[PDB]
Formats: C-alpha cells, structure tokens, sequence
C-alpha cells in the first residue's frame, strides 16, 4: 500500500522494474474497452510500446532514479485507467493506433 | 621539379599550427624555411598558414570539385613534412 | 523530452549603460533563446506558442556559473557559457586635469 | 570582498601598492587610486553624479562625499587621492547627512516630470533619492526652468532636469574630439548648450545619452516609445564595421525598441558610433520576407520556398563550371560563408569571395589583414602612421582609440591620403604613393621622427587593396615597418584596418577572388547579400540570385530572391580587424518566411544535387575547424606566429594614382542603414 | 489627420485632441515664467511644470499642451 | 513558555545528533534536522511533556535550484497546551524519498500530497501518495522554479471529436515579464 523505502541495490530496483511491467501490461485489456481499440491497435502493440518505454531506460544505474520512474509510471498508469481522457489517435503520452531530414525541417520554418 | 607544379595539381593549400606547443615546431621550421620559396615559384596558389591555440598539426590539400586530403602532421620531421607535401602533390592530382 | 534538447547560454548579465550604479551584476541566467512570436490579427498582441518564453528571465536565477551550469547539465540542456567583461580600474588624478604643456616647441 | 562588478585590479609592482581602510576593512590599492577607487576595490558603492571612469575629474556634484580621518571637512572621494593609512568612513552621520543636503539641492529646482521623462525606471537620481536622501520635500519656492536647445536630430534635449554635472562636455572635449557643447554663463542659471545654433556632428554624439544621468540628453527617435522595465536584452555585437563593438538590443516582442553600447575594455569601451546606435530602424522596414521569382511579364511573384530553390538548382546545371560565381555580403556570418564557398567548389568553380576593396589580396599569412598591434596596444603607441585610411569613418571606434591615446600620451599622427576632417591634431604628409617613396628614402621632419619614436604604429586601409599597384604599395609599407623597427618581438607596429564585418572572415577562410574579370564573364551569380556589388558588370543574360535581407539594386536585377535573416535574428560568427572572433545572439524572431543564411545555401546545395557533410550548425563550425580553426574558438586573443619575412620579394613600379575615399556616406554603407528613417535625416543635416 | 493620431482614432466627425489644443491661443504672461498645473484646483490636474518664456516661440506645456507667451517682451 | 526557554531547553534536552541548525529569532524558533531524523524529532516534540507539540499546522516545499538538494521541506507546528509555535525544517533532492509523519499527524496526509503535487518530493510509508491538486494525468511540479507559468498544455472543446482535448498552449498575449530590478 504504502510508499516503499529507496531500493537498497539494482536486485531491489530491477525486480521492481518487473512488477510494474506485469501491473501495467495486465491492464491492456481493461485499457482496450475503456477507450475501444478493438479495431484500433493489436493489444501486443501496447505491451511493445511499454516495453520500449523501460528499455530506453536500461542505462540507468542509480537505483534512486529508478524508484522514482516506476512511481511516476504507476502515476501514469493510474490515471489513463481511472480518470481516461480519450483522444482518438493517443492514449496519454502515446500514440495509438526521397530527401533528408533538413530539407523537410527548412521547408517548415526556420527553428529546428 | 614539383614544387613547380603545386599550382597545377591543387587548387588550395592549408597548414594548420599551433603558435606555441613542441608537437607543431617541425611545422613551424617548415612554414619559416619552405614558404618563401613556394609561393616564389606558385604565385597563384593560396597557401592559407592558419594557426590556433590548441590544434593538432594538420596539411590539407584542395583539388577539383572541392574534393580534399589532409594529412597529420603530429610526430614529424621537417623533412617528411615536405615528402608529405610532395604525395600530396603528386598522388590524386 | 522534446523540449529538453534546446541550447541555451549560460551568462552573467552586464551592466546597464544608463546608471552608474553596480547592484545586479554578480547574477547567472539561463538563455532558452525564445525567439518565435507574432502578432495576434485582432488587436496586434505579441502571440507566442514556446513554453520557455519568459521563465529564463523572471524565475530561472543562479548565483554562480558553477550552480548555472550544473542545472543544465542535470535537465539534459546543451549550454554555451559566456563569460562576462570586466572594467579594469586604472589610476586616475585630478592633478592630470592641470598637467604642464610643455616648453613651447 | 568582490570589487564593485567585478572590476579587476592590475598592479605594476607589488611594491608598488598601499593600504587604506575602507569602514574598517582592509584593502591594498595601487598607488595613485582616489578614495572613490579604494572603496570601489572594497565592495562599496558610492552614489556619484559627476565623476565618470573614462572622463577626466570634475568633482562638482558633491554627491561622493565621504568621511576621512583627522579631515576637517567631508572629502570628495571621487577626487581625493587614497593615502597609506586612510581610515575612509562611508555610512557615519556626517556621511549619510551630507549625502541627504546634497539631494536635496539636486531635487531643488528639478521638474516634476518623471512620468513623462525618458530616464525614468532607469534613473541614477530616483534611485538614490529613495536610498540616501529619503527627506520629505520642504522646497515650496518657485522652481528655475529653462529652454529647449536643438542639438539636431539624434539628441533629444529637455535641459530643466540638467543637473550641471558637466559629464556631456567633457565628453565632446575629451572622447568626441568635437568641442561644440560647453557651459554657459554663471550661477544657478549656467546652461549646458552651442551658444550659437548648430547640431552635434560627431560620430560619436549619441554616447550623451548614456552618460548624462538625468532625462536632459534623450535619444529622440525612441522618444516616449518604451519604458525599460519592459524591455529584453541581449548580448549581442555590431556588425555595421569590422570592429566588432559590444551592445545590448533591447527589444519588445519582434521588434528592437533601442541598441545602447556593452562593456568591452578590449574593443570599444562601452562606446558605440551613431551608426551602431541609430541604424535599428532599418531592420522593420523593406524587409524581404518571401522566395520571389521573376514573371512573364518582368515582375517579382512571390513563390514556395521549394519552388524557389528548384528554379535556382534546374538553372545551375545548365551553365559552365567557369561561369559560376558566388559573392559574400559584408554582413555574412562565418558559417554562411564557408557553406557558399563548400557549394561552389563542388560545382566545379573557384569563383567565390567577399563583397569589398580586399576581395583577391594575398590572405596566406594573417598578419597581412589584421591589425597585429590590437585595439587596446594602440594605446602604447608614441607615433601613428595612416596610410591610405579614414578611421572615423571607416572604423568610429579604432578612430576613437586613437584620439585618446594621441590626448593623453601626447602620441604623433602622420596621415597619408586625401583630405579628410579629424578629430585631433595630425600632419597631413601627402597624398598619394609619393609619399610612401618620399618617407622610404628619408630626408624628412616626420621620417626621423618615425625613426626617433619608441613604439611606432603604421595602420594602412583595406581601401588600398583592390589597386593595380596593391603589391608595389604593400611592399613600400613594408620596407618602411622593417627599417624603422616596426615589427619587433615585444611590439607588433604592422596593422592592416578591415572595413566590413565579413571582411576577417571571409580572409580566414580562403573567400578570394582568383579572376578579376570573372564577375563580367559569369552565366550564373549567386549574391549572398552582396548589395554593394556594381551589378552593370554581370552580363545582362546571367541568371542572378539575390538572398539577403534587405537590397536596392541587386534585387532589382536578380531572377530569383531569397529572404534571408539579419544579424539580430540569427547566432553567427563574425571576426573583427584585430582577428578576435565573436559571435551574435538572436533577439527577435525573424520576419517572414526568411531563413538563416546557410540553411539556404546548405538547402539548394542538396536540390542541386551536392551532398555537403552537415546538416546542423554545429557540422559546419566542426568543418571551418579544418579550414579555420580561430574561427571557432570564440573569444581568444591569439598572437600572429609568422611576420613579414615569409613574403616573396616584390619587385613592381609604384602608380601615380593619389588614394581614393572608401566611404562616402558614414551614415549610408550597408543595406541596413539604407533602409533607416535616422540615417536618412542623419545625412540630410549632419553631414 | 496625422499619422499618429490616425493610429487610434477612426472617426473623423470630430476633431482630435491636437487639432483642439492647437486651436486655445497662448495664455499672456506678465513675466518671463509660469507655473502650470492644468486645473484650477491643483491637486486635480497634472504635477505642476514651471515654463521659461525666454523664447519668442509660444511655450507648451508638456503635460496638458497649454502655450504661454511673454505680455510685454 | 517564551521562545527563549525552548531555545535553551531544546538544547539540553535533545539527542545532539538530530539537530544541525537551531536559530532564536523573532521570526520564529526554527530547528533544521537531517532526513533521518525528522521522524525522530517531531515524535519527540509531540509526546514530550515539556513540549507537547500537538498540532501540525502546514507542510510546505521550497524551491532552491543554486543547492545541489534544492528542495527545503517546512514543518509549521503549534502547541496549544503552551501556546507556542516551532518550525522544523528539512532538505531533499528530486529522488530522495523522505520519512512520511502521517502516523504521527494525520493531517499530515493531504499536505504531503501536495507537496509530492507541487514539487516531486516522495514520501516513504504514506498510505495514498497520489496529486491532489493538478488536473489528471498533468506532467511536471508546477511550484517548481524552472516550470513555466503558464505549463506546456491547454485545454478546449472539439466538435469534431465531440470532446474537452488538451494541445500545447498558444498564447493570443504572452505573459509580460516587468525586470524593476
Ligand atoms: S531625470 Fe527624469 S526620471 Fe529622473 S528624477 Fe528627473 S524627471 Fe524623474
Ligand atoms: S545635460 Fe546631462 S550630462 Fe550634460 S551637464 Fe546636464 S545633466 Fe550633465
Ligand atoms: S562624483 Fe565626486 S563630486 Fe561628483
Ligand atoms: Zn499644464
């Protein structure tokens, strides 16, 4: 219930990582009827999406900072379950459902 | 008889330099002994001595279609610079 | 995220050229380079749309470059640092004001 | 303890120091500081009025006033030399009651018009009336006023809230070198003005406005428009000459509101010349704003920034390699310019340089275009010789460095060229190339004299570059610096002054023109604000390319513009004459649908079919890097490692031809001050 | 009919402030000064402003635009 | 029971390593502790009978972004068996989780949600840490210095989706930063 202590190693840390990723990918189907994406994204695309969430964090070492992103990863995952504020094309932070990059970026505006 | 022909196998020579540190004193003895007399028999080739604080020794050369060499002129002696200079000169010009 | 990758300038502000008084020097801020407004069509208002318009002047303040900079470093924001110019001081006499021409040349 | 911002200390000797007591405090002083200095070096402000760090003393305010030790009376610390042992008291009650009588005089016959005067928020007499002074007012008599005077139309006068701290006319005697302004009669009723009806036609006349404490000497084309509170400042530099001068742009929302000078003890002194201050105007008119290309009918139809660039980029390919030249604007950025010279060279030409008189000179060594004395080394100077050059109009600021240096060290000025006004006392030795024969052989009162001075200074214009004889010329100079000991280990006597703000960088980077004759054979011409570029010379069937942000008579001729940023809108490098390199700091967006100058270039080099190694500006300084190293390590005073020795022998029959003028209008030389209401009328009346 | 005051005011049926005050003539002066408050009641109108009439040009007012000359000389 | 006698009692009286700064002032008697310990020390002052301090007024955060642990945590309490006030003050940084009082205070527990809402600090053993203030699903501490006035989002209706969305902000007038400094 309550807020844990700071993990005390990575051990700690990591095994927390695991039990948000189970928490926050067991609600898929929950997340699929509250904002109806049945014909809208495959559930697997939103358990990738959470997935690449945590792996663009694996460089992380303190396991301080790690505690807080899961906290604010609960956060988040609360919210979009509880209190959902349906957009047609994003849930949240996420998005649901022959030239390089400068000439693009120039032809919009002049602030990159 | 090359250091005739620099004008006609480049379009731009530049020696980068540091004022001061030992690592750039052979390219300094070179500049100081080698620039008179090239430019005298290369009138029209510009050779840009840029110096700065804290560069390693660099050459580079400029041919056609602004394609470029360069060449590191760390742990030289001022006689291989000038053999640097003439590979320069005489390969991929 | 997106807005965490901006460059900004750390410097200390100079001194005013209108007062003589030295009391604001001494202070560090963080440039977020907010330079996209227009004009609103109906009454002509300066619009703009960057979050960063105006915190880095009236909240963003550091005592020291040291603090400046390690804030920055800590929000992911790539920073130039500026130092500011300094007067030098130099002797001054009013007995200059009377000095002697010379022997007529 | 800190002194007063940050201000630093240089002692010649240590033993050449004293110890004074500041409030009790200890602090070591070089001999010769005034108890003001002292209290400056220990962290204490005093309020002042009349005493500036850059004039001479003049003592009359009586608002330093300080109490001193065994002194009888309160000591003006602004003119009282600090002793060894000085016990210097500054908030004691003879002090802080002095400082409350004085006040109260300054406030005696003020106006009250501080909601309509122009110093107000930004007022040293407000500030230390609600500090020092904070007496309720008891003067119930009848205030003195006094007329408006007409200074002409940069200063804007109200001469009721002069307070006579006589800081303006020392000013014009002692920085300006025009002495117009002075103090009239006697008593309260002396009054700062001409006597006679005429306006202030120094260069330098708009610095009255920052030193004059009060809202008497006011800008008049900002008159009214903002009050500083609201305003935004930026750190910036000038870019109206290759001086480099520090300011501060003051802006509300896109517009620059005023440009005031910035503190830089190494370039201008926290002066700028009119041209700096009023040339702002320009930047909100004739803007540029959309890519425009040229219709059936032979008139401009704005376009797409794609369509634009697809017409130049079709256009390029079907033109010789020979036939391409690019020229650089004299307000270019360093990065503008090495990506115009990287795209032609990669369209096979060599036809890339700066718009001006050193646009195919011999840039190999950098001595050969910079001023290797420095601005602040001018100062050590016992004896200038100009050749070939108009400091005050070509470079206000090195002029002004002069003039002091000349004041107060009694220096010699020898000035070869045509007749031109300056603002102090020189010999005019001639006017063309005979001169330069004529000091070589000697035989001369100023030849011995350049031989008899200790650390001589020889300047010579950048005008004198495009000449036929430029090398001849050049070798003179030469012979002159090597037989007078010029050029020494401990002091470097060779300058050469640049003109454009462009000018140190595009040498840098190797912007020379190879073909004198190039521009008149060219099918393809790429202006990259090029506006001072004579344009009848391009063939009257090349395709012309104006980008830019401002134009008068290459917009007419180009096929196709494109807009381009100005210097306050964009971060760009800019070297100054004396090789310091600096960059700005945008303060206002940019208008339109411009773009930064070599995101244009960088952009049609890609639908061109070139593919650069960059995409950010931050590939291109890494690729200066390899060709101009100094250009990017910003702020760094760098020696010159290699002389005049390095220089072929030079053997070419010196010209009859006397020097030319390089600048006809001060206030018309680039396309910003063009566009300015102020320099308009500035050239109307002041000149 | 200036451009200064075009800025604000789209009605031309009645006159702008500066065509208003230039029509009230100088106020004469028996002396070569004057203090104007702008209203007869000082603490209603602007903070009091002392003009010199040293000029042979009438002399304004810089709060409320009120021009005064010398009487006599 | 004046400020003069807690000053002198709490100095006697208190275990020595749960204080590091203790200032008398007319401003307030003001006791800084150590993370650690502030559990420790508002335990003591509640139950001790010469302090009985029983009352926990408010819980503020301040934001010093100069230190390297910018966050100081306020502790305003009141004993009203001496009528007598005493401020205990903490510090924290942006990952340290510090010690929750609600077991002592139970008003404690809506204003360490506010805190967490306003300014990141966490709160170790809190039984319903979550943003109190701040609409759902909102990003960042607003009360945080370098968090910008007007945030990153607003909010309006669209028709097409028949629905309240939020987009990133687009000021008609934007806010005008006065400097009298
Ligand atoms: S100079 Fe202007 S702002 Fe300053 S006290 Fe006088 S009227 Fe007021
Ligand atoms: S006009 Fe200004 S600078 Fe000149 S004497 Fe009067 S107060 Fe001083
Ligand atoms: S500042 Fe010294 S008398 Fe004016
Ligand atoms: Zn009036």
């Amino acid at each position: 219930i309550g807020v844990p202590p700071n993990s005390a190693n990575l051990t700690e840390a990591r095994r927390r990582v695991f039990d948000f990723f189970r928490a926050a990918c067991r609600s898929i189907p929950t997340i699929m009827d509250i904002y109806n994406l049945q014909d809208v994204v495959a559930p697997s695309q939103l358990r990738y999406a959470i997935s690449a969430q945590i792996r663009n964090n694996a460089h992380i070492t303190d396991p301080k900072v790690i505690d807080l992103l899961i906290f604010k990863g609960m956060e988040e995952l609360t919210d979009i379950v509880d209190h959902a504020k349906q957009r047609h094309h994003i849930i949240g932070q996420y998005v649901v459902g022959g030239k390089t990059d400068f000439l693009k970026n120039f032809y919009t505006s002049n602030y990159f | 008889a090359w250091r005739g022909s620099i004008s006609k196998s480049m379009k731009e020579l530049r020696i980068l330099l540091c004022q001061s540190s030992p690592a750039s004193a052979p390219t300094r003895t070179f500049v100081e002994k080698n620039y008179k007399d090239l430019k005298s028999l290369n009138p029209k080739l510009p050779i840009l001595i840029r110096e700065c604080s804290g560069v390693q020794p660099q050459m580079w050369a400029r041919y056609d279609m602004g394609v470029e060499r360069c060449v590191n002129l760390d742990g030289l002696t001022e006689p291989q610079i000038l053999k640097a200079l003439e590979n320069l000169v005489k390969s991929g010009a | 995220e997106e807005h965490l990758s901006r460059k900004v300038i750390i410097y200390s502000p100079a001194r005013t050229a209108t007062q003589s008084g030295s009391g604001k020097l001494g202070k560090w801020k963080i440039n977020f380079v907010s330079t996209l407004k227009w004009e609103n069509p109906l009454m002509g208002w300066t619009s703009t749309g960057d979050p960063y318009a105006n915190v880095g002047d009236s909240a963003l303040a550091f005592d020291s470059e040291e603090a400046a900079k390690s804030f920055a470093e800590r929000h992911g924001w790539d920073y130039k640092v500026k130092k500011p110019n300094t007067p030098l001081l130099k002797v001054k006499s009013y007995s200059d004001n009377f000095k002697w021409k010379g022997n007529p040349q | 303890r800190n002194p007063v911002g940050g201000a630093r200390v240089h002692f010649s000797n240590p033993e050449d120091a004293i110890e004074v007591f500041v409030d009790g405090y200890a602090v070591k002083v070089p001999k010769g500081f005034t108890v003001l200095q002292a209290c400056e070096v220990a962290g204490v402000d005093i309020p002042r009025f009349c005493y500036h760090s850059r004039l001479s003393i003049a003592g009359n305010c009586r608002m330093c006033l300080v109490e001193v030790e065994k002194s009888p009376k309160p000591v003006a610390s602004c003119a009282m030399p600090a002793l060894p042992g000085m016990k210097i008291k500054t908030d004691t009650p003879i002090a802080k009651k002095a400082r409350e009588g004085v006040m109260e005089f300054l406030l005696m016959n003020h106006p009250l018009d501080c909601p309509i005067c122009d110093q107000g928020g930004e007022c040293d007499l407000q500030d230390q009336s609600m500090a020092f002074g904070s007496d309720r007012g008891r003067f119930t008599e009848m205030k003195r006023s006094v007329v408006d005077k007409n200074l002409g139309p940069l200063v804007k006068t109200v001469m009721t809230r002069c307070i006579q701290c006589t800081r303006c006319v020392r000013f014009a005697s002692e920085v300006a070198g025009v002495q117009d302004l002075g103090i009239l009669g006697r008593g309260s009723g002396e009054e700062i003005g001409t006597y006679v009806e005429k306006l202030m036609t120094s260069e330098l006349s708009g610095n009255v406005i920052d030193i004059c404490p009060v809202g008497a000497l006011t800008s008049k084309p900002f008159a009214f428009k903002a009050r500083n509170w609201e305003l935004k400042a930026t750190e910036t530099i000038d870019v109206s000459d290759a001086v480099g001068s520090n300011i501060r742009v003051d802006s509300r929302g896109p517009e620059v509101m005023r440009i005031i000078p910035r503190l830089n003890e190494d370039i201008n002194e926290e002066w700028i010349s009119d041209k700096t201050r009023f040339c702002y105007d320009g930047l909100k008119r004739q803007r540029l704003s959309d890519p425009m290309i040229r219709d059936s009918d032979g008139r401009f139809k704005a376009v797409s920034w794609r369509d634009a660039l697809a017409v130049v980029g079709d256009i390029i390919h079907q033109v010789k390699p020979d036939e391409i030249v690019g020229v650089a604007g004299q307000l270019s950025d360093a990065e503008s310019m090495m990506v115009l010279k990287d795209f032609v060279n990669r369209m096979g030409s060599d036809n890339v340089w700066c718009e001006g008189t050193a646009a195919g000179v011999d840039a190999d060594l950098r001595y050969s275009y910079l001023m290797n004395t420095s601005i602040s080394g001018l100062e050590n100077a016992d004896l200038f010789l100009l050749i070939g050059t108009q400091p005050r109009v070509e470079a206000a600021m090195v002029n002004a460095r002069i003039c002091k240096t000349v004041r107060a060290s009694n220096a010699k000025v020898g000035y070869v060229g045509p007749p031109a006004e300056f603002n102090y006392d020189c010999k005019h030795l001639g006017t063309g190339p005979d001169t330069l024969k004529e000091i070589a052989e000697g035989r001369h009162p100023f030849c011995t004299a350049l031989k008899n001075a200790k650390n001589p200074a020889i300047i010579v214009g950048a005008g004198l570059f495009n000449r036929t004889d430029k090398n001849a010329i050049l070798s003179s100079v030469e012979s002159i610096a090597q037989a007078n000991n010029v050029v020494r280990p401990d002091w470097n006597g060779l300058n050469f002054l640049l003109q454009y703000a462009a000018q140190a960088a595009a040498l840098d980077l190797g912007l020379i023109q190879q073909s004198a004759k190039a521009l008149e054979s060219a099918k393809f011409v790429y202006l990259m604000g090029a506006d001072d570029v004579n344009v009848d010379k391009i063939p009257k069937d090349a395709f012309v390319v104006y980008q830019g942000h401002h134009g008068d008579k290459a917009v007419y001729r180009a096929n196709v513009i494109l807009p381009a940023s100005a210097f306050t809108e964009k971060e760009g490098t800019y070297e100054n004459t004396e090789g310091f390199t600096q960059q700005t700091v945008p303060a206002v967006p940019t208008v339109g649908d411009a773009r930064d100058d070599w995101k244009i270039v960088r952009a049609l080099s890609e639908v061109s079919g070139v593919k650069l190694p960059y995409n950010s500006i931050e590939g291109v300084r890494s690729r200066i890097k390899s060709v101009a190293p100094n250009l990017v390590h910003t702020d760094e005073r760098e020696p010159a490692a290699f002389g005049p020795s390095l220089k072929p022998e030079c053997k070419e029959a010196m010209s009859t031809t006397p020097f030319q003028t390089v600048v006809e209008n001060f206030y018309m030389t680039n396309s910003i001050t063009r566009a300015s209401k102020i320099m308009a009328q500035c050239s109307a009346v002041l000149l | 009919v200036g451009n200064h005051t075009a800025k604000w005011m789209q009605d031309r049926s009645k006159k702008s402030p500066m065509e208003l005050i230039s029509e009230v003539p100088p106020i004469k002066v028996d002396g070569r000064i004057v203090a104007c408050e702008g209203d007869t009641n000082p603490a209603l109108g602007h903070p009091i402003e002392f003009i010199c009439l040293d000029l042979n040009e009438p002399a304004i007012c810089k709060y409320c635009g009120l021009r005064y000359v010398q009487d006599h000389h | 029971m004046d400020n003069q006698f807690i000053f002198k009692y709490s100095w006697e009286t208190l275990p020595k390593k749960w204080v590091k700064k203790m200032e008398r002032s007319e401003h307030g008697n003001r006791f800084d502790t150590n993370t650690d310990y502030l559990f420790q020390l508002l335990c003591f002052l509640k139950l001790h009978t010469y302090t009985r301090v029983q009352v926990l007024i408010d819980i503020c955060g301040v934001d010093y972004p100069s230190r390297k642990r910018r966050f100081e945590v306020v502790y305003n309490l009141l004993s009203t068996r001496y009528n007598s006030r005493i401020r205990v003050q903490t510090s924290a940084d942006e990952v340290t989780r510090i010690s929750s009082v609600v077991s002592l205070f139970p008003s404690a527990g809506w204003w360490e949600r506010e805190v967490w809402d306003m300014f990141g600090v966490s709160f170790i053993n809190h039984p319903d840490l979550r943003r109190i203030l701040t609409d759902y699903g909102f990003e960042g501490h607003p009360l945080r210095k370098d968090f910008p006035l007007s945030g990153y989002v607003q909010v309006r209706y669209d028709d097409p989706e028949k629905r309240v969305v939020s987009e990133p902000i687009e000021m008609t007038q934007e806010f005008r930063y006065f400097d009298f400094a």
